[PDB]
């Protein structure tokens, strides 16, 4: 279904053209495709929404009383 | 697969290249018939790492029975020959 | 060609078969094809009534 | 259809020590009195196409250049296209 | 001064680590030879047999046959009754018996006390 | 009418076909293995349809 | 495997035996040609550093120790050939080895198939009905009183004659027959 | 985590245990008290069926949601906004329920400091 | 039977066995297919503690975790309609006791 | 119990394939340690991620077993890693999908894993769980990596180590086809599947940033 | 379908939204679903129309068996042979048509499942209950009579049933 | 029913009177005509029985095992076609003889609406096999065989004899359906004790149970193709019709009196399922995994509820199909080793790839693979067990476990690895042999699709 290729015995075997750029073309989508998602899509990876600090928040938003009501 | 039908030629031509590589026996006296330690000097030690050089080539190993007593390049040809099923 | 022939006596036989014994005979007894009733939204309409479906309360939409 | 093609071996001695880490292998060995027989025989490892390697970050960006180049090119279009 | 191998049952000791593979002696070398020579001359009468050409049938083998007569059909007219074959004899075909029967009985008997008093839940409990 | 049911069961059906026709003339030729995987390149293709259709 | 055994493996035999063990075993532990060959060089001198030992029971206390160093760091995954009897294809083709003689169960029209093979066929039996009755004859008359010693064949001795026991041997059906 | 390690290290006490909570009552802390807010009624819910453990506080966004999936169903990638919303929403709902974690640790920590200080005070 | 010699050319090369020699009373408890005695890299012993230490570290770990679990600084997550009684359940006669979320 | 068993035996796993020499019981062990995190994901009541994994570890884990099988049979039906050399430039369509589904196996962000493992990771940090369940999956996740390295430099990094006799060879429509659709699968399927469904659990909306980094970290 | 009659199998009107195409993108959906049509239900509709005119030209009847009642296990001698034959068949008869009776409940159980979808566990109450009712007073009736089951064990498992309530209900009133 | 019984006596005066050279095909040939009469006592109906007289009468627990008695014998007939072929005319004509009058007893006893003609002709089937074993046997061992295949089975039954009448002495009457109809409860006292047991213990013997197994293994090893045949598929189902058919008076007794049977069951079907894990013969290891099967099915009897009795029937008769053609596979083995012995015969899918087909279907079928009836029965079983005790399943699945294990040892041993080099006799399989294996699997697979035909009246 292919093309003849021959054994070597110690040299680098025949290699056609069409894999190579095939294989090279192949890699480059993925790299593209990465490249791309995270791009457009960066929230993904590092989140979108702020996590919040407890200690930040105040007292008054928070029920507390000075420890002397109840 | 796509494995060529190796021949005797073959066989030959790969033990002889294999046994040139050896920088301890001298090329251009080392011959299809040469034997081990008479014709060449050697010792059983290097026999056996000979053995194991061509076990490495020919991607088979041969028992231990049967290759301390392969001491020439012609009846190492044939032995691997009759492993292998070779018709010429 | 060889697509052709293939496509006819081996996916769209086997359809036909099965369609006319779901449709004929399997859908003539009872509760043998169920099928899970479709979502509904606010603000569709059903084709078998034709009322439209009330919408939400108009929360309150800021960011 | 067969592969028959009568492949002929190469010559045996090209293979040779130089250019190999087998040369570091025969210092070391001859810095105590010993000496390696069977290094010539491994010489077309590292002799041929295979005398190039490449690192494992370099075998993961494999296509980094031309994925880079696609990526630059097509968020420039998408800005050029957008802006109107 | 490496650890060394402790040769069981199921994990055996090496040929190369048996201490009696070295202290040897030329009695243990005839016994090598006579054993070589009977296996030889089993071999030989095996290989006579296997080659020729007017065999059209199966080579009987007397160890095949003399392994499963000694298997079958000769365990019993070796046996006597000795305390360790009856002790054995006894737990392993009275011990379980009993053992399960304690265990389902006492499985059943919790089984209808929870039925007679009445909560067990057999709500759905109806093909039995 | 409901086509949903009609091809998840003739997906299930057409991968059977290969099993019945072992036993004929084409089981004893090379092109069996290019057959069955006609046979399940085309039992996906159709399987695509309820795929979409739940989505 | 095709050369008979002895009674006794002696002192080089098992010296050979254990070098050549752990070669392999040093070899499926330092994967790199390099690395092999240096530590296989240095493991060859240590293992040469003792070749002149003179008496016998000094050369076997050190092989017995170098048995129990083996042990230790024999790398219980070693690197093993495919076809040999722990590789991962051993006995792959094993099922597609069909004797001869089952070629004589064929039916007449299976035979009218390849008539020149079954041909052969009937000129390799002849041969082998005479040879055999020839053999049963030389080795009866070339064996010691009391049976064999060991199970090595002596090959024919006169013109026409054919090595005692060789059919089975040279009507192997193949390494991969199929 | 700082929580699991203060609490398994420190004190068990003086920080809630989370299958517990809440320990205090609601009003407690401010009298108002407003109350949450559905705008998902009963029956519209049940007949969008989305589940069991989706029928919470954010089930608005989560209906517009699905709802603008099935009227763009090619394209799918279309409605992003309300993805975002329902996403916004439910952080807010994780947000209100880490400041209900803060404000039982902290009341209890008031709790205990009054605690100590009359038992001080009684001591003397 | 196992670890019979692989390379000498026996009568029944899959079986590891000769014609004539005395077959073992156990010979079908080992046939290559079954339980074998060929010796290990490591002692019998040996290769026992490791993999019972290793299994009980590993449950009395697990049991551990269990005691100390890990979880987030958080509450119990809300739902609004009486904690779902209708939708959980049903049981629309009882009309049970209300429950109020506290806004924050 | 579902939650611990599924701990142990991607652990267990993944610890035993770290040392394995044979190419396909690396990639059964790493099926197993899959299937281990799936059970994981069970006994942390997220079925639909559950499923979700399976999806795409499918398509991955075909394709790197497909990888394998190419290279056993171009390679004299050799599989042993010890006699596996240069192969990223003496046949490289291979070596890239492999590094491909490896990429894809260990949740680099933006494939076919990711968009599964990461969930995974991220609702397991989040979870009333057992905590030792918690560091097992990490540190299988870690093993993922490592041996998933370790096929790489093995594979298709070092100087040749086969018989002299080469016969590396490609080129044949089948192969490059079929290893190629596998290839388009575990570059997009992802993205599609995910994106292309209906919610049917609640999200992860904030997370510590830490926390959020806590896979790509540790892989 | 008239076949079977609604009101024993219940079914909901079934209501469907209609089609709110929100972008101008054709779908594939419909288009799949045309054709389907097309070159589907065309052909097995003339198919079955073929079918249903050559059966109208060839129309017969078949009747449902109907079974008179005879006297039951409780008004029967001590020793007739055939009175207690007729009540034995009678009363397998009677087992059979309650054992269906479950089936149908059973079968109206499950399509309410799989039908209300992810709310079932709400609106497959009534159902729910019947099923109960009914599983209840099936097992009080034949549960745990044994394999060789008969009239007359039923009858004395349900005497035994009306001692203990008899003897619970005057222990009870009289308290 | 006489529209079958007189056929099969008329199959004796066909055969004695055929030529020397067309008697197999006479009698193959009528004995499948009188199988497709058979077939219509399939027919059954939900309703009392097919009371055909006052001396027969057919159910649907008799049908099945009626219709597999009729298709049994042609199956024995060409079994024995090969062994008997350099045996004198008059010898093969007794031989035809003796089955057909097997087959005769076998087809009366089914029926048998009074039960001191169930258990005359229950002890009339115990000569002809008794005659088959001891006269057509290969080995030396067969009249040792023979007597115990007798005494075993008579030291069980002479006491149900006694008990019998004396029922007939109470009661008034042996006819089934006054026994049904007229059942009273045995209280529980010493002499209901030893009733029960009279009664039980001739049937026990038979099945057989754990620890009056010992008579099997000799029988069936040692008697021809057809002897085994008939003892494996129809002569083990005799006692279990016999106990479900007597069961009718032994309540409530057998509420507690079952424990013995129940504990000695549920531990001999594993214990005979490991020893078909070591075992150096095919027959053997086939009666000791029917003797497991047969003990799953006393289990069922002894549980006494629906499931288990519809378990039973559908295990009992898969049960028979499946032994038969076992028994068949190494008997065809056999002809060809002339050794019997499981290492002898290796590597033989490279020499018979049809027959190692058949070997793997019908280890599948022994195997219990769904969806055969054979998991049918093993399930049905499995259920009432559980609801009878939750811990049961333990022992259930271990049996399960161990039956795969010794099913694939016996294909792997045999079928697979390599060839034996010394054995040049194998020749390649008859069409005989390879009908007769297609007649053995066929109809389980046709009977998978219609369960109900074999479920018993309790369906
Ligand atoms: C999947 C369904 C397929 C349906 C298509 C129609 C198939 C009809 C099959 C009928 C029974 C087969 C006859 C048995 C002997 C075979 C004759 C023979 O000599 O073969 C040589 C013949 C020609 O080859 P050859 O080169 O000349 O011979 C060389 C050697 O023989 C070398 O021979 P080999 O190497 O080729 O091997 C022989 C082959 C054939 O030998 C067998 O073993 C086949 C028998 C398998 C059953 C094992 C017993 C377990 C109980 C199962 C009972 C099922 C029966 C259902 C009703 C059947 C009605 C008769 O063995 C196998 O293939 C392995 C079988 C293991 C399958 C395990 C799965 C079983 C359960 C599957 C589901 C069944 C119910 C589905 C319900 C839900 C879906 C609707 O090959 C065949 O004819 C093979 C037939 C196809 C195999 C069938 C396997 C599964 C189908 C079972 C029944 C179908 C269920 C109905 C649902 C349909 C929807
Ligand atoms: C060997 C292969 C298998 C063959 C068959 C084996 C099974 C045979 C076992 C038969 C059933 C059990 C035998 C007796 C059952 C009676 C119930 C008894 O087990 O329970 C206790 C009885 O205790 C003692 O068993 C009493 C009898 C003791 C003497 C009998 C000998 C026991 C061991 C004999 C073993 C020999 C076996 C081989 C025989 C040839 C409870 O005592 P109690 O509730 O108050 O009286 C019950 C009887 N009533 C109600 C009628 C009054
Ligand atoms: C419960 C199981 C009880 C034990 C079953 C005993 C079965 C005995 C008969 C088995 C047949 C013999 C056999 O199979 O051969 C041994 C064969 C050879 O081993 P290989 O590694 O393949 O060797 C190849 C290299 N030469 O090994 C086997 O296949 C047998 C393995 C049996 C395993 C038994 C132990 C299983 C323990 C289960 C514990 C798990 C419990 C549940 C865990 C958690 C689930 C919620
Ligand atoms: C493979 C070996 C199996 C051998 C058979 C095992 C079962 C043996 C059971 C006993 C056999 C005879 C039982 C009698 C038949 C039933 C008749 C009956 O029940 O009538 C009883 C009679 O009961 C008896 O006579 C029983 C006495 C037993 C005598 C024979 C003893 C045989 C050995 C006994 C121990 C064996 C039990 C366990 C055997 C386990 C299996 C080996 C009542 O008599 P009445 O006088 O009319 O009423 C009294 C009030 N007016
Ligand atoms: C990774 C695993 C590591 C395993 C390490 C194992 C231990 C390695 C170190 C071994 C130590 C020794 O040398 S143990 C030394 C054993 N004793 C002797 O060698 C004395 C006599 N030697 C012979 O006779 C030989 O045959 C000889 C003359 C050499 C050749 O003979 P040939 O001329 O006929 O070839």
């Amino acid at each position: 279904g292919g093309v003849h290729i021959e054994p070597r015995y110690r040299q680098f075997p025949q290699l056609t053209r069409s894999q190579l750029i095939q294989a090279e073309f192949f890699s480059a989508t993925m790299w593209f495709w990465i490249l791309w998602r995270f791009w457009h899509d960066s929230d993904a990876v590092l989140g979108h929404f702020p996590y919040p600090d407890p200690s930040q928040w105040t007292d008054e938003e928070l029920g507390i009383l000075p420890d002397d009501e109840d | 697969s796509d494995a060529p039908p190796l021949t005797l030629e073959a066989i030959k031509d790969r033990v002889l290249y294999v046994l040139k590589l050896y920088d301890k026996i001298d090329p251009e006296k080392l011959s299809v018939n040469s034997h081990f330690m008479k014709d060449l000097g050697l010792d059983s030690l290097d026999q056996v790492e000979i053995i194991m050089a061509m076990e490495d080539e020919f991607g088979f190993e041969i028992p231990d029975i049967d290759a301390e007593k392969l001491m020439c390049p012609q009846e190492i040809v044939d032995y691997i020959a009759d492993k292998k099923d070779v018709y010429e | 060609y060889r697509h052709s022939i293939f496509a006819v006596t081996h996916v769209l036989i086997p359809v036909w078969i099965i369609h006319y014994y779901l449709k004929y005979h399997v859908t003539a007894k009872p509760y043998t094809v169920v099928e899970r009733k479709p979502r509904i939204f606010p603000g569709d309409t059903i084709l078998e009534t034709g009322e439209v479906i009330p919408l939400m309360k108009e929360f309150p939409d800021q960011h | 259809e067969h592969g028959h093609s009568k492949m002929e071996l190469p010559d045996y001695k090209q293979w040779k020590i130089e250019g190999t880490p087998l040369e570091t292998v025969q210092e070391k060995l001859a810095a105590r009195g010993l000496r390696d027989p069977w290094g010539r025989n491994e010489a077309w490892r590292y002799s041929g196409g295979f005398a190039n390697n490449v690192s494992f970050v370099g075998a993961l960006l494999k296509g980094f250049k031309w994925g880079f180049a696609a990526f630059v090119v097509a968020v420039g279009a998408e800005y050029y296209l957008e802006s109107q | 001064s490496f650890p060394k191998y402790k040769p069981s049952r199921l994990a055996t000791l090496p040929a190369t680590l048996d201490p009696a593979e070295y202290d040897i002696s030329p009695e243990t070398r005839k016994a090598q030879a006579e054993r070589l020579a009977i296996r030889s001359r089993l071999k030989r009468e095996y290989l006579l047999q296997y080659n020729d050409p007017n065999r059209l049938g199966v080579i009987e083998d007397p160890a095949l046959i003399r392994w499963t007569y000694a298997r079958s059909a000769n365990i019993y007219p070796n046996f006597r009754p000795t305390p360790k074959t009856s002790l054995l004899g006894a737990l392993f075909g009275i011990g379980p018996l009993f053992f399960w029967y304690y265990v389902f009985k006492t499985d059943r008997d919790k089984k209808e006390k929870l039925i007679q008093e009445g909560k067990l839940d057999q709500t759905f409990n109806i093909s039995y | 009418m409901n086509p949903f049911a009609s091809l998840t069961l003739t997906t299930l059906t057409i991968l059977t076909i290969p099993i019945m026709m072992s036993n004929s003339n084409i089981y004893k030729t090379n092109l069996y293995p290019n057959y069955v995987k006609t046979t399940v390149s085309y039992a996906f293709t159709l399987s695509l349809v309820p795929l979409l259709m739940f989505m | 495997a095709f050369s008979a055994p002895a009674a006794y493996l002696t002192h080089q035999q098992k010296v050979l035996r254990l070098y050549k063990r752990a070669l392999r075993h040093l070899e499926s532990w330092c994967v790199h040609r390099d690395k092999y060959r240096y530590f296989a060089c240095l493991m060859r001198a240590r293992f040469d550093e003792h070749k002149n030992e003179k008496d016998m029971v000094k050369a076997t206390q050190l092989l017995r120790q170098a048995e129990e160093e083996f042990w230790y760091g024999q790398h219980p995954q070693p690197y093993i050939f495919p076809e040999s009897p722990g590789g991962t294809s051993y006995e792959r083709y094993e099922c597609y080895k069909v004797p001869e003689w089952c070629l004589d169960d064929w039916h007449p029209s299976e035979k009218a198939m390849y008539p020149d093979y079954f041909a052969k066929r009937e000129q390799w039996k002849r041969l082998r009905r005479e040879s055999w009755e020839r053999e049963v004859k030389q080795l009866q008359e070339e064996t010691p009183p009391g049976g064999p010693r060991t199970e090595a064949l002596p090959p024919a001795r006169k013109e026409g004659d054919l090595p005692p026991l060789w059919w089975h041997i040279v009507t192997r059906p193949r390494e991969r027959p199929m | 985590g700082a929580h699991l390690a203060r609490r398994y290290l420190g004190d068990a006490s003086k920080e809630p245990d989370p299958l517990r909570m809440p320990t205090f009552p609601p009003d407690y802390g401010f009298p108002e008290r407003k109350e949450r807010e559905m705008v998902a009624t009963q029956q519209e819910m049940n007949d969008a069926q989305l589940m069991l453990q989706q029928r919470d506080y954010c089930a608005h966004y989560l209906i517009q949601l699905l709802k603008c999936k099935r009227d763009s169903f090619p394209n799918f990638l279309a409605c992003k906004h309300e993805q975002h919303d329902w996403d916004y929403c439910e952080h807010l709902d994780y947000v209100k329920r880490m400041k209900e974690f803060e404000r039982e640790r902290r009341l209890l920590q008031r709790k205990k400091r009054r605690e100590q200080r009359e038992a001080e005070m009684a001591r003397g | 039977q196992q670890e019979r010699d692989p390379w000498y050319d026996w009568d029944h090369p899959d079986l590891r066995l000769n014609w004539g020699e005395p077959i073992h009373w156990d010979l079908d408890m080992y046939i290559r297919n079954r339980v074998d005695t060929s010796p290990t890299p490591v002692s019998w012993n040996t290769m026992c503690k490791h993999l019972f230490g290793f299994v009980a570290f590993m449950l009395f770990m697990f049991w551990v975790g269990e005691i100390y679990p890990s979880y987030q600084p958080v509450g119990p997550k809300q739902y609004p309609y009486n904690d779902l009684y209708l939708e959980r359940g049903g049981d629309p006669t009882k009309e049970p006791e209300p429950v109020v979320h506290y806004e924050i | 119990m579902t939650l611990c068993l599924g701990a142990i035996t991607t652990l267990f796993t993944a610890l035993c394939a770290i040392t394995q020499n044979d190419i396909k019981k690396i990639v059964a062990f790493s099926t197993s340690s899959q299937l281990g995190l799936m059970m994981v994901t069970i006994g942390i009541n997220q079925p639909h991620l559950a499923f979700l994994h399976i999806c795409m570890h499918a398509f991955f884990k075909a394709m790197l077993f497909m990888c394998s099988g190419s290279i056993i049979h171009s390679l004299n039906d050799e599989q042993d890693i010890r006699k596996m050399g240069g192969l990223y430039k003496a046949m490289p369509f291979t070596t890239t999908a492999l590094i491909i589904g490896s990429l894809a196996l260990t949740g680099m962000p933006y494939l076919t894993g990711f968009y599964s493992k990461d969930l995974i990771i991220e609702a397991v940090n989040m979870s009333y769980t057992n905590a030792w369940a918690l560091l097992m999956t990490l540190i299988a996740t870690s093993l993922t990596a490592a041996y998933s390295t370790r096929i790489i430099f093995f594979a298709f990094l070092g100087k040749p180590r086969f018989p002299p006799l080469v016969l590396i060879n490609e080129n044949n429509p089948l192969l490059i086809n079929s290893i190629k659709r596998l290839l388009i699968g575990s570059i997009f399927a992802g993205f599609i599947i995910s994106n292309n469904i209906p919610p049917m659990t609640v999200p992860n909306t904030t997370m510590p940033l830490y926390m959020k980094m806590t896979a790509l970290i540790v892989t | 379908p008239d076949s079977w009659d609604k009101d024993v199998y219940p079914e909901p009107p079934r209501r469907t939204p209609a089609p709110a195409p929100q972008t101008s993108l054709p779908n594939p959906v419909t288009y799949l679903t045309k054709i389907f049509d097309l070159l589907v239900d065309r052909p097995v509709t003339l198919a079955r129309e073929f079918i249903e005119q050559q059966h109208a030209k060839n129309r017969y009847y078949y009747y449902h068996r109907e079974f008179r009642r005879v006297p039951d296990i409780t008004e029967c001698e001590e020793k007739d042979i055939l009175c207690m034959f007729e009540a034995e068949m009678q009363w397998r008869r009677d087992y059979k048509v309650d054992q269906e009776i479950v089936n149908i409940i059973q079968e109206r159980l499950k399509a309410c499942q799989q039908r209300e979808g992810e709310s079932y566990r709400q609106n497959c109450a009534k159902e729910l209950e019947q099923f109960t009712q009914v599983s209840k007073a099936f097992q009080d009736r034949y549960s745990d009579l044994g394999a060789h089951y008969s009239a007359r064990k039923c009858l004395a498992k349900q005497k035994q049933r009306m001692l203990a309530e008899r003897k619970a209900a005057k222990e009870a009133a009289a308290a | 029913m006489l529209k079958i019984i007189i056929p099969t006596t008329m199959l004796l005066p066909m055969t004695w009177m055929s030529k020397h050279n067309m008697i197999w095909i006479n009698a193959t040939v009528h004995s499948l005509l009188i199988s497709l009469i058979s077939l219509s006592l399939l027919n059954q109906l939900g309703e009392n029985s097919l009371n055909f007289s006052l001396t027969f009468f057919s159910d649907s627990l008799s049908a099945p095992l009626l219709v597999l008695t009729t298709w049994l014998l042609p199956l024995m007939l060409m079994a024995s076609q090969s062994h008997l072929s350099k045996e004198t005319t008059t010898r093969k004509k007794l031989y035809i003889t003796m089955l057909i009058l097997l087959q005769l007893f076998l087809i009366m006893t089914f029926t048998a609406t009074e039960l001191i003609l169930f258990y005359i002709l229950f002890e009339a089937t115990l000569v002809p096999t008794l005659i088959i074993i001891t006269r057509w046997g290969n080995q030396t061992e067969r009249l040792n065989a023979g007597l115990y295949f007798l005494f075993y089975t008579l030291a069980g039954s002479l006491p149900l004899l006694v008990a019998l009448v004396y029922i007939q002495n109470t009661t008034g009457s042996l006819n089934f359906l006054i026994i049904h109809y007229w059942s009273h409860p045995l209280s529980n006292s010493w002499s209901n004790i030893f009733m029960w047991l009279a009664c039980i213990m001739a049937f026990m013997v038979k099945m057989p149970l754990y620890g009056l197994h010992l008579w099997l293994p000799k029988a069936h090893v040692e008697a021809p193709i057809a002897g085994s045949m008939v003892l494996a598929a129809v002569l083990l189902k005799l006692g279990g019709y016999g106990m479900m058919r007597i069961t009718t008076i032994l309540n409530p007794l057998t509420n507690y009196m079952a424990y013995p049977f129940l504990m000695l069951s549920m531990w001999g079907m594993i214990m005979t399922s490991s020893i078909c894990l070591r075992q150096t013969d095919l027959k053997s290891l086939i009666a000791y995994s029917s003797v497991s099967h047969m003990a799953l099915v006393i289990v069922a009897i002894m549980i006494q509820t629906p499931w288990s009795f519809m378990g039973a029937t559908a295990l009992m008769i898969a049960h028979g199909l499946t032994s038969s053609m076992l028994f068949c596979l190494a008997n065809t083995n056999y002809e060809r080793v002339h050794s019997r012995t499981m290492i002898l015969a290796r590597g033989l899918q490279t020499l018979l790839p049809l027959m190692a087909t058949w070997w793997l279907v019908a280890s599948l079928t022994n195997l219990a693979l769904p969806p055969s009836i054979n998991l049918i029965g093993e399930l049905f079983i499995i259920t009432a067990s559980f609801s009878w005790s939750n811990i049961t399943i333990i022992l259930m699945g271990m049996n399960m476990m161990i039956t795969a294990l010794y099913s694939l040892y016996m294909l792997i041993t045999t079928q697979r690895g390599k060839y034996t080099h010394h054995i040049n006799n194998i020749k390649p399989s008859f069409t005989r042999e390879n009908a007769l294996m297609a007649l053995h699997i066929l109809p389980l697979l046709l009977l998978t699709l219609n369960p109900k035909m074999i479920l018993g009246p309790l369906y």
